[PDB]
């Protein structure tokens, strides 16, 4: 996986991130807005829960995630 | 320099501004940009022969578009021209003249008070105009009409006291005026080009002239009229 | 500041879902911008009343369903 | 007034300003009022007789 | 070729969002309005309805450069010949605007720029007919006349949502050049006159329901707006509300950081005059008089605003129209007061009423609309039909009934004998018709197969059942509120 | 004003899915949403955490409670963003 | 009348019993001040684990958010 | 903002805030009960309304419960920040 | 229409046979009577009793509950 | 009087972290936001007796962040004064 040195999360808006969140699941698809309170909005989002094996796999679409059931951002991949 | 501060200096040359590079656009003398006040200036200057009517209502029944109607149907409004004819029921028993049906009316409604309408154009329909215009010596004046029955933060453009400046007492009047100094850029015409006279003609003739004259006056309204109408 | 515009369900039934799978029934009585629930109390769940008059607070508030239409 | 106008003219817009704040901020009679809307009138035209 | 003209052609001017989620935003009720925007002679409605076109297309073909600098206006909804050369709107030339509010959110509207002239009234009233809101438009100058109040009355008992563009502000700072206090007086005698014509709902800037607008200049705003955009750096989230309701209505800032309700010491004026109205006299008293340079700094700090280097040449009118322009970002705070206003849906029942029967079993899902009035759009026969229930797609079948044959009908239920296709649908936007297969509830589409099928304002429907049929109902003929009486 | 928020009031009408910190779904046409996202939905499913889908006319939620919310594919295009 | 913010400034420099939510226990010691957060102090604060004095902690300061209700 | 922080300091030292504050003047190894179950012994450095606390000298004590062998659990750390909604009950020892 | 204020305020005046149920808590309800009110929803209970729950009448007197886990409220 | 001040001025170090859950990350302190978001590049993961999940760059939620280990060449009190 590679990134430029970001400085903070909107400089590095529309790429491939994987959100990790804290009921279990990670949603992964490139970002579109964020917010003050870390609202985010998937352009592709993908539904990933982890079940207690294997990765469980779903796909959404356009997407709003709330921010307060967010754990953390990871960049997955690049944007295009 | 005073009053006429700024145009004094060039206002007789051979061209205008040869230089003054940022007033035109150079030697070629093909286009200009003038600042506010010296448009101001030339305004002022301009009195006796500028198009001096704002209210654009005031051609009713005396456009171009008029004129067209009145030689369509000889129904020649007697202040302006008469033309050779465009071409060579009904009963008194039925109709009832209550209304003595005026040429005027012919033309403003063509189509219904004019039956048997040929090559008619249509006219304009307007609204009415409240340009006061101030006279001399102050600013934002109710003068010739009536007035009504009944955190640490300053509000916009702050630090800005005087709301008018020396200049838009004036400026305002600039902006009401017609075609030719309305603006403050344009590109060069000929002198040829330039019609001083034709916005004397065009606007009613003022009081009362002899005769002769007001047969001068149609008479440029015809050729005029003339020159609108075969476009070439 | 934004009002939660329960006007439209304000005097109906409604089956609030609250913490820990925990429901109330109840006519609407009023609320404030916290979405505290002012409501005649109802059965919570086989079934069984406590309470004549009710105020829900808002954060324990899980979702409020429309029981009537 | 067309005489006040004539001369003593910075008095006489005061004149008229004072009169307008008068006419539509206050709690004016209405006889008063008529008389007023009478004055503005004829300042319209002046003085004609 | 042809004269009397439209669009004609594949190339329509390309909008800045896309036609394809208008439609799709199109497709739910509750997010259509219908504006009709209405007012007397000369308002500026048309002018209004050109502005909001204009901020919504890209370049237009028709936006000629004279007119795109702001010396003539850009009259983009008098496609006829006639309504160009007689200088009147004279037939319903609106268009289908996905407009965004000053909140964030995106409402495909159908405007509707009626005529003004009070012999065409009857023009004006299929606008009533149709709109949920009506944008009544007013001259300051001439204020409330008659004719206004007529209209105000009509909507009243027409039962439509009322949203007051109090236009052409230029005029009485250029014109008459008011001062700032006389202005506001001016306004406030308006806009009484106005609460007094509407014995209901109180109209005022706040609520959002007043449009201080000059389509000359190609300016409208809220309060609200003007607010959002220029009072909320200053102070905080919250207070915002109370500072809005502040504004207007006779409360003095007293030269201190919580204004007084009556009269202050230091200073004169209102919160409205020294917060907007004077700004607005700084603009236009520097967008002429200013020295250039010292504008542009002016713009740069207070406003947030970049003037072009073609702007610092350009012309002191269009000059300044291009720095409101910049200033009153869009015709956005225009269409929040729609929005806020026409909030209520439950009137829809209502106006239902008022045009067919008070009734129910309606939202059966069988398709129904109100066919308004036969219109020549493109030059070809349309009928401008707006749609209440279900949804009609191109090349369907439909029952039409003539409002002649409405009460009659109504009588004989207490058979579906005529019949017609709909050849082709579209949507009027000023001089195209933009084509669609959809036609949605609650909306206002062209169609060209029924136009044959009747006289003047028909109905349409569709049942699937007799008893359905039975459980329908007919609008009546539309009262075109003026009664032709000049007989030729 | 939270973009993700106008996003969201904006794709009022639009059939939009929303599961919870309960992780029960729902599936609807939305009504309603303000600065905290207090929805409203009509036809609404509603899917319990185990699987249990119950079909009912409306229901209205707190922001709090909500964990995500499938938006279409209109709102893809316009006028949000720019 | 008798509201809890004037109560508590009343149940200052006395003994109070505090408990908690999640991973919690009841105390017993005398309350030092208050503020509108309701964060507590306590002197000769006893760890009452479910009524049962695990512990003299004594000189404490408990956190406003984990508190659940105060009583004597 | 300068005077919220006045009267921060000043509600401080008159209201409870002033017990940890002055185990911060007195610079003690003070005891902390945790959210997830740390008796965190350390130096308090920094302290502020929401109760964040840097620590210096730390010592976390707890206990990696499973498996049926209680391993009673604990850790040196030279410097570390404490978010304020782990804290339960701070207390500075005699 | 009456705000969960002024509900607690008929709540305040009559100090009437309450039951208070618990935030992030099913095993315990209380029983009491309401006797204060904050801005905050913090209200002090006079005659407070600790009832478990219907899967006895448990010792509790007067208390100052912290009204930010409250859940439950009916005199 | 704000940590937040200390946090900010907290710049460019490689820092462990706990969470609410408990899991540990080594990172460069790229940033910190006003309310507590570590914006770290650089970064490495490992569970709370599981095995390693190294990373290119993570932004982790404020109020999600329990402890951050600092690192040993550490002057606090020159930071904290102004
Ligand atoms: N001074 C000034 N004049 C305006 C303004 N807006 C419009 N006008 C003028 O008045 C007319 C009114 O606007 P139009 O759109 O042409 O008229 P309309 O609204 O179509 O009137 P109807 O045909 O009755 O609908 C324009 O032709 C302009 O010349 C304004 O803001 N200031």
């Amino acid at each position: 996986i590679q990134v430029a040195h970001s400085s903070r999360l909107a400089n590095l808006i529309d790429y491939k991130l994987r959100v990790l969140t804290q009921d279990g699941r990670v949603y992964i698809g490139q970002l579109m807005a964020f917010d003050k309170h870390m609202n985010l909005v998937l352009n592709e989002c993908i539904e990933e829960r982890v079940p207690k094996i294997k990765v469980e796999k779903r796909v959404l679409g356009l997407t709003i995630l709330r921010g307060e059931q967010i754990l953390s951002t990871v960049v997955e991949d690049k944007p295009l | 320099s005073q009053d006429d501060e700024y145009v004094k200096d060039w206002l007789y040359d051979s061209r205008p501004l040869e230089e003054d590079s940022k007033k035109v656009n150079g030697t070629s003398y093909k286009k200009w940009s003038f600042d506010l006040p010296e448009m101001s200036n030339l305004y002022r200057l301009s009195t006796p022969l500028r198009d001096e009517v704002t209210d654009k209502n005031y051609y009713y029944l005396f456009d171009k578009k008029s004129f067209f109607n009145g030689k369509a149907l000889n129904n020649a409004i007697p202040g302006g021209p008469k033309f050779e004819p465009l071409y060579p029921f009904n009963s008194i028993d039925r109709v009832i003249f209550r209304v003595p049906i005026r040429s005027e009316y012919k033309v403003a409604f063509p189509h219904l008070y004019n039956s048997r309408p040929r090559s008619v154009r249509i006219p304009w329909y307007n609204n009415p105009v409240s340009c006061i215009i101030q006279n001399d010596e102050e600013y934002d004046t109710p003068a010739l009409f009536f007035d009504p029955s009944l955190e640490d933060f300053a509000p916009l453009l702050a630090e800005e006291e005087e709301l008018i400046l020396p200049n838009t007492k004036d400026a305002m009047s600039l902006y009401h005026s017609p075609f030719p100094f309305n603006r403050t850029k344009g590109k060069m015409v000929r002198a040829q080009d330039v019609a001083l006279a034709k916005k004397w003609f065009l606007q009613h003739p003022d009081e009362e002239y002899p005769v002769k004259v007001k047969v001068s006056y149609q008479k440029l309204l015809k050729n005029y009229v003339l020159n609108e109408l075969h476009p070439t | 500041v934004s009002t939660p515009e329960l006007k439209k369900y304000m005097d109906k039934k409604i089956l609030l879902n609250i913490n820990g799978s925990r429901k109330v029934a109840g006519i609407l009585r009023g609320y404030d911008i916290f979405l505290n629930v002012v409501l005649d109390d109802a059965m919570e769940i086989n079934n069984h009343q406590l309470g004549l008059q009710t105020v829900i607070r808002g954060n324990s508030i899980i979702s409020l369903e429309a029981l009537d239409a | 007034g067309w005489k006040l106008a004539l001369v003593s003219k910075k008095t006489h817009d005061m004149i008229w300003e004072k009169l307008r704040y008068i006419l539509q901020t206050q709690e004016l009679s209405s006889t008063l009022r008529e008389s007023l809307e009478t004055l503005f009138e004829i300042r319209q035209k002046d003085y004609k007789s | 070729e042809h004269t009397i003209f439209t669009q004609l052609k594949k190339n329509i001017p390309k909008t800045r969002y896309n036609r394809d989620y208008m439609l799709s935003m199109a497709n739910i009720p509750e997010r259509i309005i219908n504006v009709g925007v209405i007012g007397p002679l000369h308002s500026g409605k048309t002018s209004l309805m050109d502005l909001l076109v204009i901020d919504s297309h890209k370049r237009i073909p028709d936006m000629s450069k004279n007119v795109e600098l702001g010396w003539k206006p850009l009259r983009y909804l008098d496609n006829l010949k006639q309504e160009i050369d007689r200088g009147l709107s004279i037939k319903l030339n609106g268009s289908t605007l996905l407009c965004t509010d000053l909140e964030s959110k995106s409402r495909m509207i159908n405007f509707l720029d009626a005529p003004g002239h009070v012999n065409f009234m009857d023009e004006t009233a299929v606008a009533l007919a149709a709109s949920d809101l009506v944008l009544i438009v007013i001259d300051v100058v001439e204020g409330v006349t008659f004719v206004v109040e007529q209209l105000i009355k009509q909507s009243i008992k027409n039962n439509v949502a009322m949203c007051f563009v109090i236009n052409k502000l230029d005029r009485l700072i250029l014109d008459l050049k008011l001062p700032p206090m006389d202005a506001y007086l001016k306004l406030n005698h308006i806009i009484a006159n106005i609460n007094s014509f509407t014995k209901g709902n109180v109209f005022s800037p706040i609520d959002n329901n007043i449009i201080f607008a000059s389509t000359k200049l190609g300016f409208t705003f809220t309060i609200k707006e003007f607010v959002s955009y220029y009072y909320a750096h200053s102070i905080p989230s919250s207070k915002i509300d109370d500072f809005t309701t502040r504004l207007w209505g006779s409360v003095y800032y007293h030269k201190g950081n919580f204004r007084t309700k009556p009269f202050e010491n230091v200073e004169k004026y209102p919160t409205f005059v020294e917060f907007i109205l004077i700004p607005l006299y700084k603009i236009f008293s520097y967008a002429l008089s200013m020295e250039k340079d010292k504008l542009k700094n002016l713009l740069r700090s207070n406003f947030r605003v970049n003037l072009s280097q073609e702007a610092l040449q350009y012309d002191p009118q269009p000059f300044l129209k291009h720095v409101l322009q910049l200033i009153f970002r869009q015709q956005t705070g225009l269409v929040d007061a729609i929005t806020r206003c026409y909030q209520p849906f439950e009137l829809f029942d209502n106006k239902t009423a008022h045009l067919s029967i008070p009734g129910k079993s309606t939202p059966e899902g069988t398709l129904w609309a109100h066919v308004l009035k036969t219109v020549d759009y493109g030059g070809a026969e349309w009928s401008l039909v707006r749609i209440y229930s279900g949804l009609l797609k191109r090349g369907d079948t439909v029952r039409i009934l003539d409002t002649s044959q409405s009460e009659s009908r109504q009588k004989r239920q207490l058979d579906e004998t005529p019949s017609c296709e709909v050849e082709e649908i579209g949507l009027l936007g000023g001089r195209y018709v933009y084509p669609v297969h959809e036609a949605h509830k609650g909306q206002i589409v062209l169609i060209k197969g029924i136009s044959s099928a009747y006289i003047k304002s028909a109905t349409l429907y569709s049942v699937k059942s007799k008893e359905d049929m039975k459980q329908l109902k007919f609008f009546k003929p539309l009262d075109y509120i003026t009664e032709a009486v000049f007989k030729i | 004003n939270g973009i993700p928020v106008k996003l969201l009031n904006e794709a009022q009408g639009h059939i939009v899915s929303l599961e919870l910190t309960t992780g029960a779904t729902y599936r609807g046409k939305l009504v309603e949403s303000e600065d905290s996202m207090n929805v409203q939905l009509r036809d609404v499913i509603a899917t319990e955490p185990q699987g249990a889908v119950t079909h009912m006319d409306q229901i209205f939620v707190r922001g709090s409670q909500i964990k995500f919310i499938v938006v279409p594919d209109l709102l893809k295009n316009a006028p949000l963003f720019k | 009348p008798v509201n809890p913010k004037p109560f508590l400034k009343g149940l200052v420099n006395h003994r109070v019993g505090v408990k908690l939510k999640f991973n919690s226990t009841e105390y017993r010691g005398t309350l030092v001040s208050t503020d509108n957060y309701f964060n507590l102090q306590l002197n000769e604060a006893e760890e009452f684990v479910a009524g049962v004095s695990h512990g003299t902690l004594g000189e404490i300061f408990i956190r406003c958010n984990n508190v659940l209700y105060i009583r004597e | 903002r300068a005077e919220l922080e006045e009267l921060e300091e000043f509600e401080f030292k008159h209201g409870p805030m002033s017990l940890i504050n002055d185990a911060m003047v007195t610079r003690t190894p003070v005891i902390i009960s945790l959210r997830n179950n740390h008796k965190i012994i350390a130096r308090v450095k920094a302290f502020d309304r929401h109760c964040n606390m840097v620590l210096e000298n730390v010592k976390e004590l707890w206990t990696e419960k499973k498996g049926k062998n209680v391993i009673n659990r604990e850790r040196f750390i030279s410097k570390l920040f404490l978010r304020g909604d782990s804290v339960i009950v701070v207390l500075k020892t005699p | 229409m009456v705000p969960p204020i002024n509900c607690i305020f008929n709540f305040l005046q009559q100090q009437t046979p309450v039951t208070i149920w618990l935030f992030e808590q099913i095993g315990i309800r209380i029983k009491g009577k309401i006797v204060g009110f904050d801005e905050f929803m913090n209200v002090v209970i006079d005659e407070a009793v600790e009832i478990p729950v219907n899967s006895k009448g448990t010792p509790l007197g007067k208390i100052l509950l912290k009204g930010d886990n409250i859940t439950l409220i009916t005199s | 009087m704000k940590l937040v001040n200390f946090l900010k001025k907290l710049r460019n170090e490689q820092v462990t972290i706990e969470l609410k859950n408990g899991t540990t990350v080594w990172g460069t302190l790229q940033s910190v936001s006003p309310q507590m978001n570590a914006i770290l590049t650089d970064v490495k993961l490992t569970l709370p007796s599981d095995n390693i999940a190294s990373l290119q760059y993570i932004n982790i939620r404020g109020n999600t962040i329990r402890q951050i280990i600092l690192p040993d060449s550490l002057n606090l009190d020159s930071l904290l004064v102004d």
